RNA sequence: GUGAGUAAAAUUUGG
RNA sequence: AAAUCUUUCUCAC
């Protein structure tokens, strides 16, 4: 059916692939390219372009956020038996949480400016020292990357030591911060059709436009390039020390130890790739590795190739292509005068992953389909209406509910079918708020992460800290005494206002109140 | 006295000296890039011919034949269904049913491209029951016009070797379609075809949370006429369905693999170039190699006849 | 001994941010096991039941909206709406009332929302989430 | 239904 | 048996 669309559609009406295929060979795959890579006879890996263009940030004062450095995502956390390494996947707040433990160090800044001054590599940082954070920072773990659409056979993807991750931090930050001040286009506040939109304006001169995606874009970026972008922008002894573990960099596949001289493992730095090329030239709108460029004579278009591959950037033989008439990156579509190209275009489906999570994620796309002129918005109040029925089908059983008051959906039991008109406009009954794309969180949603904070790899005993007062800063320290002192009162504040659970509190609900 | 980004320390010299002494990559050749116009109809029609050169069809459509009403009322269908658990020797436990099994061959299974059946008007059923079995594994579950059983895969070991699946515990899933077939099955006069599909709980989730009704009706806003096809895809104007177009919607929601969306992507990256390159844009249709089993191949081949009868039918 | 001890072995002292990060429980993931983990032990059945006798009546009524332009499609383009923050004021105020600190907490922060739209109106004004087709305007 | 161990225990699966 | 290295664990209360 995609196939018979008067206009572009990427066929994301669907979920994207999945199975239960262990990732040895995707891993194994991705490293000998890599290693072929290495050899020289596949694709270039060495960058010639010249990158003096680039500002240089070594005078910028070392700043880390340490909120990115902690999260429920996964993570690998290297330990020593009895001689052997031995890799665990954590969590990344576990892993840092281990990190600073063994190095006794209250934050990741004390941490990082204890590296950056010792006096040798053997000066021990608590239980630890310099060489032996990089000899463990050098190790990778593996995973598979699924439900990508249009890759049947899924992709590898790799879990890093929180050392690692700390100075990607750093290095990333300021290679963003970098190819901020480099183009306008990359500002942080940018949406991909915002970006779209400017390649259409950049490219409007011209008449032939390159849509360009680079194959293999990970395993050739080397250490060598990354370093040679670090030391235009000034990173120093970071970046040094984040070439060195990446050259040495070791995969674990299944039980066994497999070393990985080239290559990035998988965006492990995306901005330091993007300025790989976005320092030698101009004349590219990159991201990661999808690039657009114009071109008017074959004498531009072979410079153009000349630029991508001095910069390590091996144009796609297979995806890339040259428009006149249109223009694609970020899978957005948009024609060369900035309009969306007529048709679905990149618009995805929405899978039953819950009664009520579902009906607000269709909300959600329906709302982003009919503000961007996707379809009419009868159109979209037909396709909720259908919506609301399947998720009737599908859930209204005992189940999933044993209610019947006349208000609540007719898939939990209820003989409501509210309009998306009624919806988006706030003029439904307040079970119907959490359905809405900007009101709160749905009864399922909140389930599902209740139990996922309580798996295996998350779950703790300690005590939470939660129900903060809004003027105690968190970079703030405190010991168990003080945990116990504030749960206390918070405790007995909300006693004293009869209360045993704090009200969720919804900023949009609050401020539509407001007199 | 603030550490500074660009902060020298006194161990950068010895780790430069390290990653000196560490190997660097060799110079890559320079690629010769061609530019040539998109492929024709003729690429397509040749990438799906020797696809059913290499793979060939089967007999019947297997399991896509579940889309279409067996003829039989419920109390026939789990009569059928458990007598038919009951032949293959499949263990009895706890009023659920198990198979069992000791050795794996360790060859893939045999993979042919399945005919289209005429329609799928049980299509939803046929998702919601999916999405239901393999969650409530063991029985016979039914819907208005079908009914399936999901029967869990586990090893025989011995007195004591597992009760209850696990959360990476397969599942035979058990359908019934007309008879005529191969896999025929016959008990107390009630006849129908019993098709089976092994899945893994990944794919399992990922077949039974698709939503079909709401997919077709996406589709339908902006499209273009669907000409009819024949059992094998191929227009047939004399005596074509269109309702097949339906089925093959069925079968990209059973393709866990979705091998369809890698297809969609490579066309509309066709329709929209002017220019290509030369034998490299053309491999991008080529994807027999990416995917393995009869759903998957199967589901590529119509991907590939839908590209075809769009170049054919209204050409761009 | 303690659990402070175990977790954060050799310190004394931890930072706010780290303690709450080990306690995260309101991160939601679209995944495929919705379906199954909701399933289990009926636990979307208890919240449904928990929430339309403990949760549900403590929402407040907001309004509809009203105003309403007329709009034409015109060419694609990045509306920019400013969701300013809490007050220190309104937020100490809140929480002293006993709405969650993280939640009053996270509202102090000022947002921009970008969104692409493909309607205008005579005054160029800006529209309210997912109705710039048929032209409700924010009138802020 | 509670916790614990294993290069893993399903928020699995990273930038 | 099949979409075939997958259909998987141990211990205490
Ligand atoms: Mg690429
Ligand atoms: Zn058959």
């Amino acid at each position: 059916m995609w196939a018979f669309q008067e206009g572009v559609c990427k066929g994301n009406l669907l979920s994207g692939p999945t199975s239960m295929k262990a990732p040895d060979s995707a891993a194994r795959e991705s490293i000998d390219r890599a290693s072929e890579i290495m050899t020289g006879k596949s694709y270039n890996a060495v960058h010639t372009g010249d990158l003096s263009k680039l500002p240089n940030q070594g005078e910028s004062p070392l700043r880390i956020v340490d909120s990115d450095l902690y999260s429920e995502r996964s993570c690998c956390w290297v330990i020593e038996k009895e001689g052997r390494v031995v890799c665990k996947s954590t969590t990344l707040t576990r892993g840092m949480t281990s990190l600073l433990n063994t190095t006794k160090c209250s934050s990741p800044s004390e941490l990082i400016c204890k590296v950056l001054t010792v006096e040798s590599l053997s000066e021990k940082i608590g239980d630890t020292s310099v060489e032996e954070l990089l000899s463990h920072g050098r190790y990778f773990k593996c995973a598979l990357r699924d439900q990508e659409r249009g890759k049947p056979k899924s992709r590898a993807i790799f879990l890093s030591h929180p050392f690692f991750r700390l100075l990607s931090s750093v290095v990333e930050t300021h290679a963003r911060s970098v190819l901020s001040k480099v183009s306008a286009v990359y500002t942080a506040t940018a949406s991909a059709e915002q970006r779209a939109m400017m390649a259409a304006q950049v490219v409007e001169s011209r008449k032939h436009v390159l849509n360009g995606d680079c194959t293999k874009y990970n395993e050739a970026i080397d250490a060598d390039t990354l370093l040679k972008v670090w030391d235009a922008i000034g990173m120093g002894s970071i970046g040094v020390m984040l070439a060195y573990m990446v050259r040495r960099k070791c995969v674990l596949i299944k039980d066994t130890l497999v070393e990985c001289p080239g290559g990035m493992l998988m965006g492990m730095f995306n901005a330091t790739a993007t300025l790989a090329l976005q320092g030698t030239t101009d004349r590219f709108l990159s991201f990661s590795d999808d690039f657009i460029t114009s071109f008017n004579s074959p004498a531009e278009l072979r410079e153009i190739e000349d630029l991508l591959f001095a910069s390590c950037h091996n144009l796609s033989l297979k995806k890339s292509y040259i428009s006149v008439a249109s223009l694609e990156i970020n899978s957005c579509t948009l024609t060369r005068d900035g309009d969306l190209a007529t048709g679905l275009g990149c618009t995805a489906g929405v899978p039953f992953r819950g009664p009520l999570v579902t009906l607000k994620q269709t909300a959600a796309m329906l709302s982003g389909a009919v503000d961007s002129g996707v379809m009419p918005f009868h159109s979209a109040e037909r396709l909720f209406q259908i919506k609301q029925q399947e998720c009737a089908y599908r859930y209204n059983n005992p189940t999933y509910t044993t209610r019947n008051e006349d208000f609540l959906p007719t898939c939990l039991g209820g003989k409501t079918v509210i309009s998306f008109q009624s919806l988006l406009t706030w003029d439904c009954h307040p079970f119907w708020y959490q359905v809405h794309p900007d009101g709160p969180d749905t009864i399922d949603q909140k389930v599902l992460s209740v139990l996922a904070s309580k798996t295996r790899r998350r779950r703790t005993r300690l005590e939470a800290l939660s129900d903060l007062d809004p003027l105690v800063p968190h970079r703030l320290l405190v010991s168990e005494s003080d945990v116990s002192k504030i749960r206390a009162a918070r405790q007995a504040h909300l006693k004293s206002l009869g209360l045993e659970q704090p009200t969720n509190f919804n900023y949009a609900i609050y401020k539509a109140v407001q007199p | 006295g603030v550490v500074k980004v660009g902060h020298k320390a006194s161990y950068d010299a010895e780790l430069r000296e390290r990653l000196l002494e560490l190997p660097h990559p060799k110079s890559g050749p320079k690629p010769r890039i061609e530019w040539v116009a998109p492929p024709r109809l003729a690429d397509i029609s040749k990438e799906t011919a020797e696809l059913k050169r290499q793979y060939g069809f089967f007999e019947c459509s297997k399991f896509l034949a579940c889309g279409e009403e067996c003829g039989l009322d419920q109390e026939a269908r789990e009569l059928i269904l458990n007598e038919y658990a009951r032949d293959r020797e499949f263990e009895f436990r706890n009023g659920g049913w198990i198979q069992r099994y000791t050795v794996a061959s360790h060859k893939p299974a045999t993979q042919k491209i399945l005919p289209l059946p005429a329609s799928a008007p049980l299509a939803r059923e046929l998702l919601m029951l999916i999405a239901r079995s393999t969650t409530q594994a063991g029985k016979v579950l039914h819907s208005d016009n079908t009914s399936i059983l999901a029967v869990p895969v586990m090893r025989d070991s011995g007195k004591h070797s597992k009760r209850r699946p696990t959360a990476s515990t397969h599942h035979l899933v058990v359908g019934l379609s007309k008879p005529g077939c191969e896999h025929d099955f016959e008990f107390d006069g009630y006849r129908a075809a019993v098709h089976v599909m092994h899945l893994d709980p990944k794919q399992s989730a990922n077949i039974g949370e698709q939503d079909f009704v709401s997919t077709r009706e996406i589709y339908k806003l902006d499209m273009l006429e669907l000409p009819p096809i024949s059992r094998k895809g191929d227009l047939d104007r004399a005596s074509g369905l269109e309702t097949r177009w339906d089925v093959i919607l069925l079968l990209e929601c059973l393709d866990s693999t979705r091998v369809s969306q890698a297809v969609a992507q490579h066309f509309n990256r066709h329709r929209l170039a002017l220019s290509v390159c030369k034998d490299e844009f053309r491999k991008g249709y080529q994807l027999a190699s990416e995917i393995r089993g009869t759903i998957p191949l199967s589901s590529l081949y119509y991907s590939l006849c839908a590209v075809r009868l769009r170049m054919t039918v209204h050409p761009f | 001994m303690s659990q402070f001890g175990k977790s954060f072995k050799g310190r004394t002292e931890v930072t706010i941010t780290e303690y709450r990060s080990h306690t995260v429980k309101d991160v939601h993931r679209s995944l495929l096991t919705a379906d199954k983990s909701l399933r289990k032990s009926f636990c979307f059945r208890n919240a449904l039941n928990q929430f339309l006798d403990k949760d549900l009546p403590l929402l407040p009524i907001r309004p509809k909206l009203e105003s309403r332009v007329a709009v034409k499609k015109s060419k694609l383009r990045s509306q920019l709406s400013f969701r300013p923050g809490l007050t220190q004021e309104e937020a100490i105020d809140l929480y002293n009332k006993g709405y969650d600190g993280d939640s009053v907490s996270g509202a102090l922060q000022d947002r921009v929302v970008n969104e692409p739209v493909a309607y205008s109106s005579a005054d160029n004004d800006k529209f309210h989430r997912g109705l710039a087709a048929l032209g409700y305007t924010l009138a802020d």
